[PDB]
């Protein structure tokens, strides 16, 4: 899409669009690659765990809290 | 008398001058 | 045991040694945080009840307060709640006290 | 005749060295972002 | 450099 | 078409991702990791090579009679007299056979880089093959 | 002797594990001497890396190890199950293992390990272990009965 | 088309959502690494319990022998 | 499954356009060079070490160089036969990006003929 | 001179994918021992 763009409102704005889009694909990849292994670390717990029950070494609780942020009036 | 074996000595460098007195001294 | 024949400068030095050895396989940026006697020997030396001079706790006082105090007024000047603190990146609330 | 033909391909060869320019301005980014983590 | 796209990236890496 | 792909995409997921990647990771470190022993093992015998031609090349020139052992030779002259050239295809064969022992020593540990690709990449192809075709099944089903 | 792998999850295994096993057998020796010999075997096995399985197999003593189980299992059910049984087991070792696209006959390919296997199930489908007509009861007894008794190398040209 | 205004509201949201992306890959993983944690302290005390139990009742095999 | 199908295509996509198989090939040829310099390091300290020890050291003559150079020219056989099979052996070694890549070519074309299908 | 241009712009960009490469090959390799250490 940085052709139309590319034109009229100059060569530099294209390489800003560009590089942000390129990023914001690049940075949801691996955020895919990791939730993906949220999904492969739980599913494997869950059924390893079932064969102890079949004083455990971890925490299972709730963590220590982080940045969560939300898209400004988006979604 | 089975043999001699060696003798070494300190080298310089790697001698250690830890001590309380080294940074203080008292009246 | 290094404080009480006043040999820290012996052990700081061979303790900086042998890490830094060990961890010099992996990279320049993080010989702090991959290696594992590093971190927690600087920590007790310089910030623990037994090992700290008062004389130096007054200076970390000094450098530091108007800064956390900097950092308290901004929260009751906006407002800041308790969860917006711990919910919200650190970064973007604290920028005048940074 | 063989430097011009020869020469002239290498520059398709060179066209992804600005590929690797950005991939690696992307992986500054995700380094970036796991130290904000270590932290 | 790694191109500073926010308005954290000029404070913290400032 | 949200036609209950998701239990066997997933399941294509799980194994194109602890495979793909991570098959990639172990034989390039498989590679380079033999090939340090290349570095350690060419290293030693320089070093014992070398050693070598610095005992013998002191003890015998050092002295000085043995040194003008030397300086006869088989003497800077032609004609090689029925003795010194059996002095000389004899040099030839120990350079010949020092050399097919370093080719050797290569061919053997050049069997290390290839003996690995013909296995573990086989069963990429197996374990992907049952995945998507049983992906192909469960789409002729609605 | 015939094992099962349990292992009801994934990491049971200690760190590259070898898979230790022992026999002891105790014999005694016509000079006068009770006898204990006993060996004991390692298997490095099942790294995640896939295929480890299939580069250790060999055509030839697993063909003896189907022949035997075949054997017993003629000795106890009736032989056209064997048969419909043992052949299952070669099309299922082949639809896993062989080098094919499906619904594509022509790129079929075999590794060597798996190879001369399938020959190996052609001449047991054919032989005497198998079928009991062309032969008196005393022609088959006596085949089975030396079969069982073979070493491996010793067991492939029957 | 796209121009003027169109364009100003166009940067907000892929900066916003640089910004957004930035801060859950930073969740994620704190959340993938504390996932594995977990599965690895599960996978080593269940493999401690399994040799224990194995051993245990080849002890018992002893014991009758 | 329409947005699992378009994770399949970003997925493959980080593996195929990472040039991160081209900086390790960077890696294992930098430590090829050195040690072909290191190769020759070896053969020409052999061959100084192999002329000063045959020169002290101490049938007929005419017998004694037969063997001498019979085992020249079966020397000069083994190593152009092992030399043929030594480059052999780089071009099964050199097929590792050949077809691992027409893995993720034929892999990606596959998924992306169902993609299209989807999308229609 | 059109040539001479061209041989010297390979000149400066073959080493610019050697510096851009061996120093991507330390970014890759930060983001293990980051993710090691985060570990």
């Amino acid at each position: 899409e940085t052709r139309e763009l590319a034109r009229r409102y100059g060569p530099e704005l294209a390489h800003a669009f560009s590089s942000l889009s390129d990023e914001n694909k690049y940075l949801k990849v691996k955020l895919q690659s990791s939730q993906r292994a949220e999904v492969r670390a739980e599913i494997r717990a869950e059924q390893l765990a079932n064969a102890l029950r079949s004083d455990s070494p971890v925490f299972r609780g709730e963590d220590v809290p982080g940045p969560v942020a939300v898209l400004r009036d988006n979604k | 008398r089975p043999a001699q074996d060696l003798n070494t000595e300190a080298a310089a460098s790697l001698c250690r001058v830890f001590g309380p007195g080294l940074e203080h001294a008292e009246a | 045991l290094a404080n009480s024949f006043s040999a820290v400068p012996d052990l700081a030095y061979h303790l900086f040694r042998y890490e830094l050895k060990w961890v010099g396989h992996l990279p320049a940026s993080l010989f702090l945080h991959s290696s594992s006697l590093l971190f927690p020997f600087l920590s007790f030396v310089t910030s623990s009840k037994e090992m700290l001079l008062p004389g130096d706790l007054s200076w970390l006082h000094q450098v530091m307060d108007p800064v956390l105090a900097a950092a308290d007024s901004i929260v009751a000047s906006e407002h800041l709640s308790a969860d917006q603190i711990l919910r919200e990146t650190p970064a973007k609330l604290f920028r005048p006290a940074g | 005749g063989d430097v011009a033909a020869q020469l002239a391909r290498v520059q398709r060869d060179i066209d992804q060295h600005r590929g690797t320019g950005k991939q690696l301005g992307l992986t500054f980014q995700e380094l970036r972002v796991s130290r904000m983590s270590l932290m | 450099e790694a191109a500073l796209r926010n308005v954290e990236e000029q404070f913290l890496a400032q | 078409e949200h036609c209950l792909c998701t239990e066997k995409l997933q399941e294509l997921m799980d194994s194109l991702d602890d495979n793909l990647k991570s098959y990639e990771r172990n034989v390039w470190q498989l590679q380079v990791n033999v090939l340090e022993d290349e570095r350690t093992e060419l290293q030693m015998k320089v070093a014992n090579l070398s050693e070598r031609l610095t005992e013998i090349q002191s003890k015998i020139m050092n002295d000085p009679f043995l040194s003008a052992k030397y300086a006869a030779a088989g003497t800077p002259g032609a004609v090689p007299n029925a003795q010194t050239q059996l002095r000389e295809a004899s040099a030839r064969l120990a350079l010949a056979e020092s050399v097919n022992a370093e080719l050797e020593r290569r061919l053997a540990f050049e069997r290390s880089i290839s003996r690995s690709w013909q296995t573990n990449l086989r069963a990429m192809q197996r374990e992907l093959r049952e995945h998507l075709a049983s992906l192909a099944l469960a789409s002729r089903k609605s | 002797f015939y094992f099962e792998v349990t292992n009801q999850q994934a990491q049971n295994l200690p760190p590259g594990k070898q898979s230790f096993l022992q026999f002891q057998t105790s014999y005694l020796h016509p000079s006068g001497r009770r006898r204990l010999r006993v060996t004991t075997l390692s298997y490095r096995f099942a790294e995640p890396n896939t295929i480890d399985v299939a580069p250790g197999f060999d055509q030839e003593a697993a063909a003896v190890l189907m022949t035997r189980l075949a054997v017993f299992k003629t000795e106890s059910e009736e032989s056209l199950d064997v048969l419909r049984w043992l052949d299952r087991k070669l099309i299922r070792l082949v639809a896993r293992f062989a080098d094919y696209q499906k619904d594509d006959p022509s790129s079929f390919h075999l590794s060597t390990e798996f190879s001369i296997y399938p020959q190996f199930m052609y001449h047991l489908r054919r032989s005497h272990f198998l079928q009991t007509f062309n032969a008196s009861p005393d022609e088959t007894a006596y085949y089975r009965s030396v079969l069982l008794r073979a070493s491996v190398m010793n067991a492939l040209v029957m």
